[PDB]
């Protein structure tokens, strides 16, 4: 039962928060030995939360608006008490977390239930959650398949109804990607929006964090709670608070609705290209639009990701280069080595882009893509092929994602159900002007009231 | 740039910032950078004058109230 | 004529504008064969705008602050109908600039008479004025010795009574050497106080424009005939005009002043020393104050001075290296060579430093230290020793400069004649906190009034 | 770090940027750049987390006034 349920069963008493975690647990216990989502499970944090929860209940108080609904974060999130790993080994040995993540606090301040820590790519690197340490998280509609990545973990707990929200961090492609593979809803504000303190990062120039979830409405709800300005986080630019969950059913009357060509046909498949068309008749979208500059925009995205995450590690390259994933180590090292003149130059052609982007949406209310080219491969896939082209595998599962990203545009990425694709889910993005998170998420109401966009529950 | 300058550049400057490559590492990096080499190209074809700035200049302190 | 007598005497109808610009242009042909330092002399048009500014008095109109002040700028500013040079050969062939540099057409505003261009080292690298091109500006106090630089011009032009007023750049000492050096007064505002829109740039994450001056009136009324918001101007974050010229002679009383040592008393010499001194003494400043890490703040800025600063220059300097500037060609080339983790690591390293100068200025109104290590060596100097220990001479003049302009503070540049030493000058500057320019303005004015801070003939 | 290295790195580094160096402006260029290497070291004994950020992130475009 989704989230809007969960929430109502406690609120109404028909449920006690402690029994609704009890079955959470419970799920994880018999599905993870297979499905490899977690890598923490924070057991009596939980119990004492949803007791909390129930307490207040009793009280006869007015419950807060995730009053018992279970989550549970990637683990480049801060939890108090716990060592944030970041998918490395290396990070083992650090002195556990003072405090919870802000977005962890927000959460809990809301009533939400947390369940634990998700694996990833080793430090955000990665689109695949084939993670060399800890193993790979798999996907829950083909256990043969990838999950997605780096936020594998959250989007597998989801499809697997362990629990009905998780959060994600997303650079290039990082929420939307395993949105996309397992099924599930994401979200990826904008940059800037959500505070990033407590948090392992990447790229501090392009770094974003939010939910994934078993629903639109948990997206909302979730994102809602976690929004607010925060002062010591230098990342955040957003002074206060505007609801989405109030409009969420406002509908998209009147809204400008665009499909995106280009780039983001070429490097769309059979299957993806399908999804983008149902979501764009459901939503009355028939202009093919052009993105600008959007190979360029992903090049750049590419260069600076490199140099800043691969940098961030130098100090432990030097001395413990063994210690790193092997799948991504070199790709770090060669990030090191990149003329300084191309990460000037990105930064540089950045400015330019951000001008047209938001040009670009002048005319525009909400932009449609794939979320990516194709749907979830099989584990140990090193090469792929997209409309006769050979890729590697890993990085190229963000092809579609990582030009939106790196202009900062917030991003819904809707599941949906394409017929030529093995049962397969593949997502769409629903793709809106800075600080527009709400029309992306009325678009993604819509998409699920007529059934175009769903969980395979 | 051709493969052998590539080569002679990755075991330079991989040597310069203090992470030696051992030949099989070398190469695989190797062929990560020659692929980045390409997007970094494409970054070329966009026109930048002198006055095109980076995104985001700094700010010494926030300018005050009043 | 000093600043305030010319103003005033054209205000009063006692001289004319025309007659103080031909006294202006008639000194630069007697002097400027020697001194070297104007590139262009924009005659026509000085002679247009003075009798603009007669016209205006005769058919009875109130005069603007700055009516019939005769000025020129650092050849890096665009001159309508000029092209703009930056010190270089490279730049000849460029098309002649379509408008004036945003702070020449305020000062036109303001009613100041445009002279012309002056020399600079080629593309602001370099602290000593000496160009191959077009040949070193000489001090007009002792013509065998260098004017400091890059705005080398800038300075000698107001010490050959040439002109009262003068614009240059501060990247890492550019205004502040030079008035030093030279004997006149300057001010490096806050950076992101003045816009830079329609000058040839440097360093983008470091340079300021200001005005160099032959009395603290003359910096005073320049800033607040330049002080306003540019939208256009990606680098300014001023939000509204905070005039200086209404509280100049306010005096100091109640404020915490301090002198620098550390760094700032190693790296100066017994006239800068002597300098510092009496200036503190007569601002009743006693107390030594601890700059944090400023040897570290001039390393990450000479880190990020170079990279940005070469790779601007990098499609000339992959086809022409050899019609760069041989004094600074390989400097810029080395920029471009260096690893992107020294760049990546300076710009966080910034942030760290930008919260320890604010820190160290809430228990500080004004902060006491050197201009430049030594006064002006011998043009063609190599070498310098400073208290028993060799320096490169030519980068070794910004050593004092580099760490303050690298934290954005405002400086005055004020100008004293220590003795033993051949009657040379050596500037003290005056450094407030972000957006304190006013206060540094005070302090200096009690310095003129005192006697200690002047120009001489 | 020692002057071949840096003679190596000069040599490859300028090679795959695109700036043609000579010998003796290879040797002027690595003059340079050694001075600049002492600064980068001292720069790197100053402790940084992580969580350190660039002293400026990005910003998408100004929040709306309301
Ligand atoms: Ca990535
Ligand atoms: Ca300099």
């Amino acid at each position: 039962m989704k989230t809007v349920e969960i929430i109502e069963g406690i609120a109404s008493g028909r449920t006690s928060a402690r029994d609704v975690c009890e079955e959470a647990l419970a799920t994880i216990g018999a599905t993870d030995g297979l499905i490899n989502a977690f890598t923490c499970r924070t057991v009596e944090r939980a119990r004492a939360e949803a007791d909390a929860i129930d307490v207040r209940r009793a009280r006869g108080e007015v419950l807060p608006p995730l009053a018992g609904l279970p989550y549970a974060v990637k683990n480049l999130f801060d939890i108090e008490g716990v060592t944030t790993l970041a998918g490395s080994k290396i990070n083992r040995t650090l002195p556990p977390a003072r405090a919870d993540a802000v977005l962890v606090q927000r959460l809990k301040a809301a009533g939400a239930v947390l369940l634990g820590g998700l694996n990833m790519d080793e430090f955000a690197y990665g689109f695949t959650t084939e993670n060399t340490h800890y193993g790979p998280t798999r996907n829950p509609h083909d256990t043969g398949r990838i999950a997605g990545g780096s936020s594998g973990g959250s989007g597998a707990a989801i499809a697997a109804g362990q629990v009905p929200l998780s959060l994600g961090s997303d650079t290039n492609g990082s929420i939307r990607v395993p949105a996309s593979l397992c099924g599930v809803w994401g979200l990826k504000p904008t940059f800037g929006r959500l505070s990033r303190r407590g948090t392992y990062p990447f790229v501090h120039s392009i770094d974003h964090l939010g939910p994934l979830a078993d629903s639109v409405e948990g997206l909302a709800l979730a994102y809602d709670a976690m929004q607010g300005p925060d002062p010591l986080d230098p990342g955040c630019s957003a002074s206060r608070i505007q609801p989405s969950v109030p409009v969420l059913s406002q509908g998209i009357a009147g809204l400008r609705i665009g499909v995106l060509g280009g780039w983001f046909r070429d490097n769309a498949g059979p299957a993806a290209r399908a999804a983008v068309d149902v979501a764009a008749l459901t939503l009355g979208a028939s202009e093919v639009v052009m993105w600008p500059d959007a190979e360029i925009g992903r090049a750049a995205a590419f260069v600076i990701t490199a140099s800043e995450g691969g940098c961030l590690h130098l100090d432990d390259l030097r001395i413990r280069p063994q210690d790193f994933e092997p799948l991504s180590v070199d790709r770090f090292i060669s990030g090191v080595l990149q003329p300084v003149a191309w990460y000037l130059r990105a930064q540089r052609f950045r400015r330019v882009y951000r001008d047209k982007v938001n040009a670009l949406f002048r005319d525009w209310d909400i932009l449609i893509a794939p979320a990516t080219p194709i749907s979830a491969p099989a584990i140990g896939t090193e090469w792929i092929e997209v409309n006769g082209t050979r890729h590697p595998c890993r990085p190229a599962m963000g092809l579609l994602t990582q030009p939106v990203s790196f202009a900062g545009c917030p991003v819904v990425a809707a599941p949906t159900w394409p017929g030529e694709n093995d049962g397969m889910p593949i997502g769409v993005q629903l793709i809106a002007a800075p600080w527009n998170e709400s029309l992306c998420l009325r678009a993604g109401k819509v998409l699920q009231d007529t059934g175009i966009a769903r969980l395979k529950c | 740039m051709t493969e052998t300058e590539i080569f002679a550049y990755i075991e330079a400057a991989s040597i310069a910032i203090g992470i030696p490559l051992e030949p099989a590492r070398a190469r695989a990096v190797a062929h990560h950078f020659s692929r980045t080499a390409l997007l970094a190209e494409m970054l070329e074809s966009v026109p930048l004058s002198p006055e095109s700035e980076l995104a985001e200049i700094y700010r010494p302190a926030p300018f005050p109230a009043e």
